[PDB]
């Protein structure tokens, strides 16, 4: 909790230097499937980190992104997989990480 | 690939240089011929000598010992073959409208 | 902190002001020093 | 309980002292008319 | 081209493909294309073959949102439409436009589709009402099929029961204020079981003239995604503009976010306090204000 | 978010990223985002940071055809437009709409983009002419860049030279008559070297 | 920092002979992914070349 | 039938906490084949999940 | 249940109070106890 | 009739007694006022 209390305090003292937004509601002239619109989050992030390697001139970085595990769900956009399940073949969140 | 990249298109080969010192919002295409007869641009590094002490007076205050360094060079464009692409609205706000 | 002529920037009134990255914390010998600088009315950005 | 993973976000450095300091180094250019600007970020511009 | 023709049969033997009786030379006999080619081939003197409108489509998206302001002079919304295989017949006097108000199912005004010139319908918005869904249809009236001998089955759809197209006009307020969402009161102290409205804790700084008027007009409140720190301590009513302070008392962070303009993250440090949290510190001279819900103004003593 | 900010610098040492001279506490200094983050980091008291409109796009297809009839009362064509990262500043008094008649390059009427309420431009068609192409632009005037200290290069494009968007309104006759195209004369006999107009045969 | 200073002066004396501009913000009648609008930058380069 | 009245009663106790709609009718600016708009159902019952 | 000065919170009137997940079930030895908190008024929740 | 696969939704453990109970274990934190708060929900909000 103190780590999360740290980051929104250290972002607040930065005074919104890197505040690129992203809309899950697609733009009105998108006119396609909004699951494909969420490939827009990856090109805001890559626009964000390239702004961080250009105002501090650092190049050996390994970025981390921390978020709620419901807004990070927009990043992989994995498709479903059907198997015809039943009660005896029950995988209580087996390969979900 | 965001800094050094080589593209082989249908019209010419390329050598894309990514340097963060140029102002964002533009591109610049520069011709380099192969044969030594024709010459668009050339860089001429003449000399570079550091002198430590050496009796050179200092201009901030003369009374202190003073190391000094300079570098003589010039740049030359015989024929002006350069191309400027304006990159409009690259603020990352393509997905936040 | 809050001066007699500060600006709030969360209100448009002469109130308190936060300190972003220039908090007057406790250094050695348990003393506080700070070269902080506070704004007057933010449209002018007088910044005394 | 909430399964936590925030400890792997920031890099860890186990401290042997409860109070220390770390310096930061920054060069300058005295502008040939007096005062100075920080070096590695004032030279980044085509109208230098 | 279509598959529905208003013809004039001129043999008097017995009209096939129809009901019992109906033997004479009949006119206005709406036939199919499978029907008509089985009468031209059958040695009939079927004449006055006129094609009939099977296209009554609207060249417009259905569920549109029309943000309407207060002062509305003119501002006609243009709706493109086309009725293809006809230009001017007796059936185009029957094709009707209508502006059905979907709240109570009554038309605002109706148009005939053959008098609307240039295939562009200029609907006025001076008569449209706010936050009420509308409908624009191409219905044939139910008394249009009476004057023709349609050659259908029982369970088939005749032509007048067939062609229609409907769009949905949502007419709401415009909103989208101009402001940075400034606060209106620091040091928010509230009682234990009370309710605090949003129009006395936050305002917005207008950019034309720097006014600190609060959010009184309510069509701006839906863009304000109010977020409290703890769910069990307080709760924001969405139908109202109030926070709901429950039995738990302490510090809460109320994060008011406006989505249109960037960086409207407003943070309120609200202290919930009991009845006798006041009286044990009124003697030791801790002077501050606590919100009084019976009158709305912040009071200290 | 943008990469162009109208700020108020309040140090008096020497403003970098600018031309020769220009050392004092300067206001209305339009900077980049790469520029501004190299001054906030440089220990400058750069304040009054206001973002500037880099979006002047029109939410409308460019080369439209508008079939105009003879009797035209009202019939306003609605053009959707949006200027995103601003609501009301001193620069939005400079953003201009204009109806350029492309035949002789003269405006019919002009609008300021901050007075057009509800983000919908209702162009009248009572003044439009037939068979003449039009243009609707978001140009900044050339006397708008004078009152600001823009920190650009020689060959870079400043903000007022950057944002614009133009559509093309073609205003022609409606036509589309109602008829079966009947003939007017049977047994068309013409001479050897002559010319026969269509308005006397059909 | 002098080379980029040089080319900016050296391009301005040609009086903008190649100012083929690209827009990242796609067209109002584009109606597809803006990530796939950025292959149009590879055509303004090949036209400038 | 008792389980359905049970799950009706238990959802009424949560006072519509996890309640998100899903329109089979696509949006007006969707402009594609509505066989794949029903993929968006799986992005709501992954959001509720 | 409905006390003397209660609030319905389904209609805006002094009516029956719903017991949301604090119903008094039949406990052991056929007795029923319950610590019940109920709203007194509407927006101005006194909460007797 | 309809087919019945809806009874395989909830997990079914067959009972053995018509009346039985199950405990729950909830840790608490007192606040020096006697007011205990249930632990693993009251430390799930970041303004701690």
């Amino acid at each position: 909790l103190d780590i999360i209390e740290f980051l929104d305090h250290e972002y607040k003292e930065t005074d919104a230097k890197y505040h690129f937004s992203f809309d899950v509601f697609p733009h009105s002239d998108y006119s396609a499937h909004p699951k494909d619109w969420l490939e827009g989050l990856r090109e805001v992030i890559d626009h964000t980190t390239q702004s961080m390697k250009n105002d501090y001139k650092l190049y050996d970085v390994q970025f981390v992104i921390v978020g709620n595990p419901l807004d990070v769900r927009l990043i992989p956009n994995v498709s479903w997989t059907f198997n015809g399940g039943d009660r005896n073949a029950d995988a209580y969140s087996n390969g979900i990480k | 690939i965001n800094y050094s990249l080589g593209a082989a298109s249908g019209t010419a080969n390329y050598r894309i240089i990514g340097s963060d010192l140029v102002r964002q919002g533009e591109l610049t295409i520069i011709a380099i011929p192969q044969q030594d007869n024709y010459k668009t641009f050339m860089f001429y590094p003449y000399t570079f000598n550091v002198v430590n002490g050496g009796g050179y007076l200092n201009t901030r205050n003369p009374n202190v010992p003073n190391m000094m360094m300079t570098r003589r060079y010039t740049v030359e464009s015989f024929v002006p073959i350069i191309g400027r692409i304006t990159i409009k609205n690259n603020n990352g706000s393509v997905y936040a409208r | 902190a809050k001066w007699s002529d500060s600006f709030d920037e969360r209100t448009s009134a002469a109130g308190f002001v936060e300190l972003g990255s220039n908090v007057v914390k406790l250094q050695d010998n348990d003393t506080l020093v700070g070269q902080i600088k506070y704004p007057t009315n933010g449209d002018g950005e007088v910044e005394t | 309980w909430a399964r936590l993973a925030l400890t792997e976000a920031l890099p860890t450095q186990v401290a042997n002292k409860p109070n220390f300091t770390v310096p930061i180094l920054t060069p300058y250019v005295v502008d040939a008319d007096g005062n100075k600007h920080a070096l590695p970020e004032s030279i980044n511009n085509t109208p230098e | 081209t279509t598959n529905y023709f208003k013809v004039k049969l001129l043999d008097e033997k017995l009209i096939p493909f129809l009901g019992l009786g109906e033997r004479g030379p009949r006119e206005n006999v709406i036939l199919s294309s499978n029907d008509l080619a089985s009468l031209k081939q059958a040695g009939w003197t079927v004449t006055d073959v006129q094609p009939l409108p099977e296209t009554g489509k609207i060249k417009y998206d259905r569920r549109t949102v029309y943000f309407k302001s207060e002062g509305e002079t003119g501002k006609f919304i243009n709706v493109p439409f086309y009725i293809n295989p006809v230009d001017a017949r007796d059936v185009l006097g029957l094709l009707k436009f209508d502006l059905i108000k979907l709240s109570d199912k009554s038309v605002v005004k109706t148009y005939t589709a053959k008098d609307i010139k240039s295939e562009i319908l200029s609907l006025p918005t001076s008569d449209l009402e706010v936050n009420e869904e509308y409908e624009l249809k191409l219905y044939f009236p139910k008394d249009a099929s009476e004057n023709y001998d349609i050659a259908i089955s029982e369970g088939h759809k005749n032509l007048f029961e067939r062609v229609k197209d409907s769009v949905f006009i949502k007419v709401k307020e415009y909103g989208k204020f101009t402001g940075r969402l400034v606060q209106l009161q620091q040091d928010i102290n509230v009682l234990k079981e009370s309710a605090l409205p949003l129009d006395k804790i936050l305002g917005y700084k207008d950019f034309d003239t720097k006014e600190v008027t609060p959010v009184a007009k309510e069509n701006l409140l839906q863009l304000l995604s109010v977020n409290v720190s703890d769910e069990s301590y307080a709760r924001y009513q969405a139908d109202k503009n109030r926070l709901l302070f429950f039995s738990k008392t302490g510090e809460i962070l109320v994060k008011v976010i406006e989505r249109s303009i960037q960086d409207n993250i407003v943070n309120f440090n609200i202290r919930i306090l009991d009845e006798e949290t006041i009286q044990n510190e009124i003697d030791k001279k801790i002077e501050y204000s606590v919100y009084d819900p019976k009158d709305g103004k912040f009071e200290s003593i």
